[PDB]
């Protein structure tokens, strides 16, 4: 999306220091704890009654890495998020019935997690660039909903 | 918070709806589904074709619940307590969707009550569904 | 704005029947009565304390016509909203300081006014075309904010 | 509605915030202006450049009203009435902006308080900021 070069490069440099396993696990879990209604989609994962349980759930962790793995691959495609995530939108809409609003939420949690991990390095300008990526990704994921 | 004047306006307007409630609830639903297609993800088990019986049946239920809230306007949180647990604990519909259905209910009301949908009334009805929505969403977390 | 041709003809056909002067005034009036905070932009318009004061205010009516006149003009350019509204966008950002959410609020009030006036003729399919239209106008008016 | 564990989590978190409150309020404002430029429309009178003195001063004000609200967490409506009046009748900031600033306060807290920003604490703070917001917009109409 409308990403400035200094923006494009702030995103890229930071992402190179990200442990996608830990980060996706932490993002998806926080989503389930902070916005409990998102647990509807994951009933078959097991015990999600407490934060601890959610956070210690292996299926949640493995699901987090899959999700963030795909997000990671889309960052190499910022000039075409719509085409990169097209079949994923179709699936989320037609097979999984996931409200796009959930993507927006995951996005903001993700920004909280990156902040938590990187502290000082996650500066206001670096954050503004990640808000744009995150909305762009959500928008692309919602694009084929009908 | 509703004012005396709001309650009067809502009672009057809802009074003229009368025995058209169900019918108007189904139309709100149809409107919502076509204007805001992401709302359909909350009803994958339904047949959503024009004139669907499930949609008609659901409209009546929604409309009856709103008729109850109007009959209990000074005690809405308790009158809707049950519905509120249902949405928070079983249905788990994203909150964002309540505004969309509220908007559509107003459009439907405006389409059918030319004489009563004055500005002051539109204002009161909008405050009403905002409050209904707030109660039904109060226990989400 | 992605509009089908049948969507485009239903929009245009109805707009053919609108009296913009009157609808312009109804919509701006109702915005100010239903979402009273929006009045912070018209303190020079005099009395806005009760609904009849707002709805009957000559300055509100004159401004409504002015607002809907430009909206109308955008209806003749549905393939280039952004370009059509670009100078108005700059103005609302840098001179007037109007939060774009106000353009969405007006959009929704306009749909109610069209439904109030037209009754059954404002069919679910027709409303849906109008929703896409008012969102594109709102997005176009916001696009030069910075 | 905040549960007792929520009130306890919020109190703990904020306590560590301690004397950095103002610095974090200014930081959140700064992240909000950059991340969400439409929010700048509410401050056409401020110098919005990095490190300007109006943002600093304003950050402290917000930060102090938040400290006040944590200290009066069981009685928010009353403790924030004047600010609630101020926002609804004079400033008339669009409700949609409260969500944006809230998010930026959470990002600012996550960034400065890593050991304290556990998932349960994130949840509680998100709920508290939401309630503060509700309170500050409750008299808009
Ligand atoms: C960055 C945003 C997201 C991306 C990139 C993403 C991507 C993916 C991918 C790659 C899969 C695997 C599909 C397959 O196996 O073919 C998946 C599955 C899934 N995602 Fe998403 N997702 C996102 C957000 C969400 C969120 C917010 C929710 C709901 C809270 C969600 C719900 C699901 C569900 C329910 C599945 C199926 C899991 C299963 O097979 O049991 N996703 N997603
Ligand atoms: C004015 C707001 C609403 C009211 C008053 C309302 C009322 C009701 C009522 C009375 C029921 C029937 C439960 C039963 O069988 O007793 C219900 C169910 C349901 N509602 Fe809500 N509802 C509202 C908004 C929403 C919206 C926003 C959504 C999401 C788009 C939604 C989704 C559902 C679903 C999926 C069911 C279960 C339907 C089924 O499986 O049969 N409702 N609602
Ligand atoms: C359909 C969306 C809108 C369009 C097409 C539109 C268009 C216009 C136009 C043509 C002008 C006059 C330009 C000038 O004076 O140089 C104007 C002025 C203005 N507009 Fe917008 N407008 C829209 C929505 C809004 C709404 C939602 C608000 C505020 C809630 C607003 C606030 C204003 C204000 C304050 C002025 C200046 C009034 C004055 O002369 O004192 N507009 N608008
Ligand atoms: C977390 C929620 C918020 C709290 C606790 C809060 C608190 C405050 C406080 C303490 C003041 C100063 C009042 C005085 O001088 O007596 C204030 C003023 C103000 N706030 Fe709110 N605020 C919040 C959110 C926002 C929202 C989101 C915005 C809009 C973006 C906003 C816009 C303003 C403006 C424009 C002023 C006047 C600034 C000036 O001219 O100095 N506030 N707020």
């Amino acid at each position: 999306v409308h990403l400035t070069p200094e923006e494009k490069s702030a995103v890229t440099a930071l992402w190179g220091k990200v442990n996608v396993d830990e980060v996706g696990g932490e993002a998806l879990g926080r989503l389930l704890v902070v916005y409990p209604w998102t647990q509807r989609f994951f009933e078959s994962f097991g015990d999600l009654s407490t934060p601890d349980a959610v956070m210690g759930n292996p299926k949640v962790k493995a699901h987090g890495k899959k999700v963030l793995g795909a997000f990671s691959d889309g960052l190499a495609h910022l000039d075409n998020l719509k085409g990169t995530f097209a079949t994923l939108s179709e699936l989320h809409c037609d097979k999984l019935h996931v409200d796009p609003e959930n993507f927006r939420l995951l996005g903001n949690v993700l920004v909280c997690v990156l902040a938590h991990h990187f502290g000082k390095e996650f500066t206001p300008p670096v954050q503004a660039a990640y808000q744009k990526v995150v909305a762009g990704v959500a928008n692309a994921l919602a694009h084929k909903y009908h | 918070m509703l004012s005396p004047a709001d309650k009067t306006n809502v009672k009057a307007a809802w009074g003229k709806v009368g025995a058209h409630a169900g019918e108007y609830g189904a139309e709100a639903l149809e409107r919502m589904f076509l204007s805001f297609p992401t709302t359909k993800t909350a009803f994958p088990h339904f047949d959503l074709s024009h004139g669907s019986a499930q949609v008609k049946g659901h409209g009546k239920k929604v409309a009856d619940a709103l008729t109850n809230a109007v009959a209990h306007v000074d005690d809405m949180p308790n009158a809707l307590s049950a519905l509120s647990d249902l949405h928070a604990h079983k249905l788990r519909v994203d909150p964002v969707n309540f505004k969309l259905l509220s908007h559509c209910l107003l459009v439907t009301l405006a389409a059918h009550l030319p004489a009563e949908f004055t500005p002051a009334v539109h204002a009161s009805l909008d405050k009403f569904l905002a409050s209904v929505s707030t109660v039904l969403t109060s226990k989400y977390r």
